[PDB]
């Protein structure tokens, strides 16, 4: 399962 | 430094693969691989207990 | 089996260099100077030398 | 301009070849003075005689 | 007073020049430290050390010498070693970049910023000494870093001071053996500068010298430190009239007036009679007359020259240890009797024996013999110009075809200067044969 | 003091960079989470060639990781060693790829050059004197030829004086996956020889021959592969680290490897392969690593060299040996076969040992090799070129990219010089 | 120090060298582990000749098997010794010979003797000074004659100053099952003599009557014929590795043998072979072996030569003996029978001690024969291929192969000109 979690820009990051 | 090439320095030559079990083979050493498989085996074992449940 | 094709080919004389060949001995001549053939002129002088 | 033309598709050609007319070393050179004493073909350095599944003629791709 | 320096250029001539030292410190007792037992020998720096070590007021040998280098690894191990409190810290000179195994970097890219800090050595080591008869130069003619910075110190050494002895020791290059195609582009860059200006170059070829090893030495296996062990002895026993006295005393400058008979060629050839194993001298026994015949024999030579196809000039023998006159006098005059034998017509005498008490000494764990009586072989023959002719067709091929030009040229050269080499080199052999003409 | 930074491109080097970099940390000791356990002092020493020092003891990797597609990075980031990566190298994009070397070329790569090119410098800054740097990509891989090929580039200029060391894979002959891969060969390699000093060219069919042929353990994985190319270049970077008497640097190898400029294609060649019960069926002597050394099978690069001539051979020697046994097997060698190499040059031969063994092993090598087995590669490659533009087969992409093909023709002009250049010297 | 390596060729090839082996091992002492047990110091010393040091104390043979059918090997391999043979050495092809020669000489081998080569010479490496080789096939073997004629041909140019010796069984005259092997006998043995130097000559039927002579065990195995078979080869191997003052030289021996180079085939001779009662009724005295040594009852090679005369004589003897013992005994048989030498050579006998009994018995010996009794082998031989070449029977499959009824002309020409040699030097 792919840990989508790095992928979260600033504007993005949750 | 006596030893070099003894005579007997066959005596005196220790593997590098005594066993799949020895301290020495670390991940830099080549001989110490992953991609070996004694899992093989295993996974025909664990092949043939899916494939029956399957 | 060299020893008995050479014999056996026909020219009893092959000239062996410096045997006069007699004039009889000469049977199945080299075919003329071909580098197709297996007689490229390469060889012919190297003999002709020797 | 020249172009490289080959033959029709066949079903049992290999796809590769070796031409050892150019692939020897042993004596590599000896072979060199035949092939202008003869001269087949020499061209472009860079020649086979099987492409992949095809065929073509001596005159390499001129 | 009757003292010397040393230079080691290159990580080349560094573990041989590491060898030395081991080897002096015995026989002085030298601890690690730097240190003697409670015995009185310390002073202002005066005794038997005074000509080798810098034992001043502070009670710590110092050696009297330079290692500089091109690359950290080595020369910082080495500083990490067993006596790296015995070496002064910055006689250790090293260098972040290297040469790149290319002669004109050395002597051009990093050879004018390095040079002048050794030349503060050079002058601080000189107004300390006394009497200073000449240096010790170690390096390698097929030297990544030895070959450019030597040459290019060599210079400046040599316009500064110009009235004493310089001593060249390199390792000849080995005439079947390559591990670099660059050593001859260098090489004979090298014997070029060096020809107008060196006073004495010996060389050595560690073939041979392997060669001996598993012919008397019974070694199939030896290493760098029997082999820095084998040349160090050489340096020692030619340094044996300096530390020890004897019958007579000889001296470099007697070498030099002597060894060399005119201008350019200075190469005369080393060789040690006494290399046997450990049993084979024990069963046996050693006189002078067969260490005479021994020191003779062409395969006992340490370069790849056959005697018999040149002819002789030079030929110098130093006695270590307890001999007589009696022997030694008719022995070589056995020697002058034979035929095989070519000296050159020139010169009736060429001999210059030295005598020396000391017998030499075992080192603990080593692998040399139990030598009683010992002698060096100092000779200069007509038998080296066929080296100079291997590597002149080894050159005129590979620079008729100019392989890796690109990088010296690419880095600043031209060919002008390599042009110079080859006919300085053709003038040697025809100077060679001029001279080999009687 | 001399160091190295290296980049990790295309998606084969993000598998490639990604198990080059753990070898080195299992080398060396340090642990996944970045600890360094310390253990050996040599390897204590010299880190800093490749590592800086962080707060308490963790060794960073000095490598920048660049891709477009995230989940590459994610996985990269998320692996067994993407804890001791540092975000502040994941530079990537927010574009598919769609494996189009123009895309990368000119359309994706004109906005990230420039934050690549800051990222880069910043660690330039954080060292202080470099040999140069290196590269794990592929030639036919899109992203990987794209940013390498702008990278290249630009990367000449600006630091003209340092080790541009390349590492590309090249595709399998028998089948590309990608058709369009040949025109992204030949778009890299025509850029790629005019900016290069050192390549390094590996297939992945002589892999699966190698697994065949030694492994003998069937079904491996991609990363098996990757485990065994990075042996290779760990091989080659154990000069530089390590010890021993053995002259290291990869200029100090350069003036010995390659006479003339064009010459940057060198091939690989590594030391013990063994099988099932050979580990305990082997006499480890050096000559029995000799013959294996230089062996047909052996070969994992292009092709088997026996077709060709013998340019300039390098091996270098990992473990306890001595400067003899390599002499005279140099010498038995050179015996055996002294018409196999090029009258050109003799003694043709550069020798290295490193007298320091692997963790695991002791007696070890590692070859690089330039031959004229190259031949067989590029002219596959050309043959290739030659049907799809003779019919302009997949073309308007590329002219919608803005791409000519007036850049192809001296494209495969220099290629088919460089066809001239290796035989003329050769035959 | 000199050696040699053995190639195990054919079908029955493998099934002797199995026993080949199995009996010098049993003979040195090493378990069928391979764990040598240190009991005999000269057999410590002088196991070099033959077997490498493998490691743990194990002396890996030197030996090569060669082979089509999955069959062999693995039986061979599933042995009490299979385990000694390396898997290495195990060179085969996924083929059926179908008995045929030329698939075995133009087919099937052609693709398999670039492997071969490649495995010999890794094993010539491997070594450093060879007296030659040794070969165990059969002349009327479908693959052993098939390869082994090219296989002889190829270490002929190979090495052309080595020994060929060449250890083959010639199948029983009154019957040969395989209907095609005069075919394969007379094609294969063409090109023996122009490449052999050496040939045992051995037949099955005299092993039977051997078996019914002396044996008297009614029903033994064929291994136990291999077991005699072995304990002969073994006999003339025991000169080399032994010590005493006899000179072991297969060159030495074979230029007391060969006084003309048509002189290829040689035939075996043994020493005491005792029945069930005689093991405790015999008085072994070099007498009576020498009376047995010379028994026509003894022969196991051809046939009598009591239709011909004795060329060349040599026997070998192994054991605590003298020469005031067989001086006599040499004097004796020229004294028993002079005519039956020939006038032109006089002493034509060639004696050598090995003074180290074998393991079991004390006084032991091996012959080795030339005399004018191998016409009856090619005569016969003669017939057949005429009796199967006037109507062309069978022919249809090696044309389809690719051979023509030209190469038979000149082939039994050549066993035509032996018949006039070997009848002329005699008659
Ligand atoms: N004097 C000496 N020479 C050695 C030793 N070991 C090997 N050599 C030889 O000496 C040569 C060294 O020359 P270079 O490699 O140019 O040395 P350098 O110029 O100081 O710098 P590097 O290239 O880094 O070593 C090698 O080619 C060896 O053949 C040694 O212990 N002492
Ligand atoms: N990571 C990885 N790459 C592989 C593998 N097998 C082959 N490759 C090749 O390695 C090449 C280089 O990767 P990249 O340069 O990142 O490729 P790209 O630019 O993203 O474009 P693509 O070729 O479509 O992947 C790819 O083109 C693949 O063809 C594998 O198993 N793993
Ligand atoms: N295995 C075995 N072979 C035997 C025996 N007796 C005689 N032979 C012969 O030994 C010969 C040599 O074997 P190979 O050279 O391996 O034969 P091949 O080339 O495979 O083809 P064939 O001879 O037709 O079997 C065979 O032709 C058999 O006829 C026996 O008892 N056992």
């Amino acid at each position: 399962r792919k840990n989508c979690s790095f992928s979260t820009p600033v504007p993005l990051s949750l | 430094e006596f030893d070099l090439s003894d005579p007997l320095a066959l005596q005196k030559e220790l593997p590098a693969r005594i066993s799949d079990n020895d301290m020495r083979n670390t991940i830099s050493g080549m001989q110490k691989f992953m991609g070996e498989d004694l899992n093989f085996q295993e996974r025909r074992r664990f092949q043939k207990e899916q494939s029956r449940e399957w | 089996p060299l020893d008995k094709v050479l014999e056996q080919a026909g020219r009893h004389s092959w000239v062996d260099i410096t045997r006069p060949p007699t004039p009889r001995t000469q049977g199945l001549k080299t075919p003329p100077p071909d580098p197709i053939g297996t007689y490229t002129p390469a060889c012919a002088k190297a003999l002709f030398e020797a | 301009i020249h172009l490289p033309r080959f033959s029709l598709k066949q079903g049992m050609i290999p796809t590769r070849y070796v031409m050892p007319w150019k692939e020897n070393m042993k004596f590599r050179n000896v072979n060199l003075q035949q092939a202008e004493a003869c001269g087949i073909y020499a061209g472009p350095l860079e020649d086979s005689l099987f492409w992949g599944y095809s065929e073509r003629l001596c005159h390499g791709e001129d | 007073m009757r003292e010397c320096i040393s230079i080691h250029v290159g990580q080349a001539g560094v573990q041989i020049g590491n060898a030395c030292w081991e080897l002096y410190c015995l026989e002085h007792g030298i601890q690690p430290d730097g240190q003697m037992p409670s015995d009185k020998t310390i002073g202002g720096g005066d005794d038997s050390f005074n000509t080798f070590f810098s034992e001043t007021g502070a009670g710590k040998h110092v050696p009297r010498a330079v290692f500089v280098d091109l690359e950290p690894t080595v020369v910082d191990e080495v500083r990490t070693g067993t006596y790296r409190q015995l070496f002064h810290p910055e006689q250790l000179i090293t260098g972040k970049e290297d040469a790149a195994n290319n002669y004109a970097r050395g002597h051009y890219t990093i050879g004018k910023e390095i040079v002048d800090l050794v030349l503060d050595r050079i002058r601080k080591l000189a107004d300390l000494c006394t009497g200073l008869q000449g240096f010790l130069i170690f390096h390698s003619f097929g030297g990544g870093t030895g070959s450019g910075f030597a040459s290019l110190l060599m210079e400046r050494l040599s316009v500064d001071y110009g009235k004493k002895s310089k001593l060249e020791f390199a390792i000849y290059p080995a005439p079947q053996v390559s591990t670099a195609v660059v050593e001859p582009y260098n090489s004979i860059l090298t014997t070029h500068t060096t020809l107008e200006h060196s006073d004495c170059a010996f060389m050595v070829d560690n073939e041979a010298i392997y060669d001996i090893c598993r012919r008397n030495l019974d070694i199939e296996r030896p290493t760098y430190t029997n082999l820095n062990r084998l040349i160090g002895q050489i340096v020692s026993s030619i340094t044996a009239s300096l530390r020890f006295d004897g019958a007579l005393n000889v001296d470099l400058t007697e070498f030099q007036t002597n060894l060399v008979p005119y201008p350019r060629i200075h190469f005369p050839l080393a060789t040690y009679a006494p290399v046997i194993s450990a049993e084979k001298a024990y069963h046996e026994q050693l006189s002078v007359a067969e260490i005479t015949n021994a020191c003779f024999e062409p395969a006992n030579q340490m370069v790849k020259c056959d005697p018999r196809h040149g002819k002789y000039m030079a030929c110098c023998m130093l006695y270590r240890g307890d001999v007589v006159p009696k022997d030694v006098n008719a022995a070589i005059a056995t020697i002058k009797t034979k035929r095989t034998i070519q000296f050159v017509d020139w010169c009736p005498t060429g001999f210059k024996v030295g005598i020396n008490y000391q017998p030499p000494t075992v080192v603990p764990g080593g692998d040399l013999a139990k030598v009683q009586r010992a002698v060096c072989m100092l000779s200069n023959t007509t038998a080296i110009a066929e080296a100079w002719a291997r590597l002149d067709h080894k050159f005129d091929l590979m620079y008729a075809k100019r392989a890796f030009v690109h990088w010296y040229v690419g880095e600043g050269m031209e060919e002008g200067e390599f042009s110079e080499a080859r006919e300085d080199l053709a003038a040697l052999e025809k100077d060679y044969e001029e001279v080999g003409v009687d | 003091m001399r160091e190295i930074v290296h980049l990790q491109a295309g998606q084969c080097g993000n598998q490639i960079g990604a198990k080059f970099w753990e070898v080195i940390s299992d080398e060396h000791g340090i642990d996944p989470t970045g600890t360094y356990h310390g253990d050996s002092d040599l390897q204590l020493e010299r880190i800093n060639v490749y590592y800086n020092e962080a707060t308490g003891g963790k060794y960073v990797p000095r490598a920048v990781l660049v891709d477009l597609e995230p989940g590459t990075m994610d996985s990269v980031r998320s692996g067994p060693f993407g804890q001791i990566f540092r975000p502040d190298n994941f530079v990537f994009g927010q574009s598919g790829a769609g494996n189009n070397w123009a895309k990368g070329h000119y359309t994706e790569g004109a906005e990230l050059v420039d934050s690549v090119l800051d990222v880069v410098r910043k660690e330039a800054e954080s060292c202080d004197c470099l040999q140069g740097f290196q590269l794990t990509h592929s030639l036919g891989g899109g992203t990987g030829s794209g940013m390498g090929t702008l990278l290249i580039s630009k990367i000449r200029e600006e630091y003209p004086d340092r080790i541009m060391n390349t590492f590309s894979v090249v595709p399998s002959p028998k089948v590309s996956d990608t058709v369009v891969e040949p025109y992204n060969a030949t778009l890299s390699v025509h850029q790629l020889v005019e900016n290069t000093d050192e390549t390094y060219c590996i297939d992945n069919e002589a892999l699966y021959d190698i697994c065949f042929r030694t492994l003998k353990l069937t079904t491996p994985t991609y990363g098996d592969l990757n485990h065994l190319v990075s042996a290779t270049m760990s091989g080659v970077t154990t000069c530089l680290r390590f010890p021993g008497q053995l002259n290291a640097d990869l200029r100090k190898l350069a003036v010995n490897m390659v006479p003339f400029p064009r010459l940057h294609f060198f091939m690989p060649g590594f030391a013990p392969l063994t099988s099932r019960g050979s580990q305990q069926y082997r006499a480890l002597t050096v000559p029995e690593l000799t013959q294996q050394m230089f062996d047909a099978k052996n070969m994992m690069a292009a092709c088997d060299p026996r077709h060709g001539r013998y340019l300039t051979v390098a091996a270098v020697f990992r473990g306890r040996m001595s400067m003899k046994e390599v002499d005279e097997q140099m010498l038995n060698v050179q015996n055996k076969n002294s018409s196999y190499f090029v009258e050109w040059i003799p003694n043709n031969v550069k020798t290295a040992v490193c007298d320091i063994p692997p963790r695991g092993l002791k007696m070890s090598a590692t070859f690089i090799g330039n031959s004229t087995a190259i031949q067989e590669l590029f002219k596959r490659i050309s043959e290739q070129f030659t049907a799809m533009f003779r019919r302009k087969a997949f073309l308007h992409w590329y002219t919608g990219e803005g791409m000519d093909e007036m850049e192809f023709t001296e494209a495969e002009s220099n290629m088919n010089d460089l066809v001239s250049e290796y035989q003329q010297y050769q035959d």
